[PDB]
């Protein structure tokens, strides 16, 4: 019941449509974030107070 | 039907293992030792949101 | 050798896992899977307008 | 279990008839079993079960 | 194919007793089976599957 042609057909070209060739574009987005929360969680105390 | 789904997506030689083994290996090889990490994170992003 | 193999497959799933692992994916999005595009939708506009 | 037999398929149904003594020349034939068994076999042996 | 009875509660069933729609439940066929995978499977964009994963 879950091997519908119609859903698996639209997530598959679904997901084709939105990774085409985003890898360098998701690790920046990761080596950015890393870098961003990092450097916010590293004033822990000074959000704290 | 069950022969064009074992040959479309089986293995070919320019894939030896197929689209799910090489997937499920580049899950298993891509995420491990990430078990715990991911867990936290999810757990920490659930609370603040 | 297609019962071998297909045991061999199988001695690894371990349904417990398999079965707790599926039932956190469901209750994730148990209701809310049309929210959460349009969510993303909402972003892309607020991104677009933000940055 | 066998029972084989030929279908004669028409999509159109209708037109010119076959004469006394034609030939048909356009024709298919199921998939063997054999192939479907090496190909499941081969696209099941390949993945890493260790991985899984 | 063939019947499974599971026994519950305390109370006896009399003979000509008739259990409710709601207790009974049927199989699922093995040709349903193989119709629903076959139909299903036969409307894979199998190519489109294949670039995804």
């Amino acid at each position: 019941r879950s091997l519908e042609p119609e859903k698996v057909n639209t997530i598959a070209t679904s997901l084709i449509t939105i990774f085409q060739g985003q890898g360098g574009t998701i690790n920046d987005i990761l080596d950015q974030t890393a870098q961003l929360t990092a450097s916010l969680a590293d004033r822990d105390q000074a959000i704290g107070e | 039907q069950v022969t064009r789904l074992l040959a479309d997506l089986g293995p070919t030689p320019e894939q030896p293992k197929g689209p799910f083994g090489d997937i499920i290996e580049s899950f298993a090889d891509g995420f491990a030792g990430k078990g715990e990490q991911l867990n936290r994170t999810l757990r920490g992003l659930s609370d603040a949101l | 050798t297609l019962f071998e193999t297909i045991t061999a497959i199988s001695e690894q799933v371990d349904p417990i896992k398999l079965n707790e692992t599926l039932t956190a994916a469901a209750q994730a999005l148990d209701g809310l899977g049309d929210k959460f595009g349009r969510s993303i939708v909402d972003g892309n506009a607020i991104l677009a307008d933000v940055n | 279990v066998g029972e084989q037999f030929i279908d004669l398929t028409s999509d159109s149904g209708g037109g010119a008839y076959f004469q006394p003594g034609d030939t048909i020349t356009k024709a298919t034939v199921p998939a063997e079993v054999g192939p479907a068994l090496d190909a499941a076999e081969k696209g099941l042996a390949v993945l890493p079960k260790e991985k899984i | 194919k063939n019947i499974e009875i599971e026994p519950r509660g305390s109370e006896t069933l009399k003979p000509r007793g008739v259990l409710p729609v709601g207790q009974t439940s049927a199989p699922y066929q093995i040709y349903d089976a193989f119709l629903d995978v076959t139909r299903n499977a036969a409307g894979w964009d199998t190519q489109a599957v294949r670039q995804s994963l």
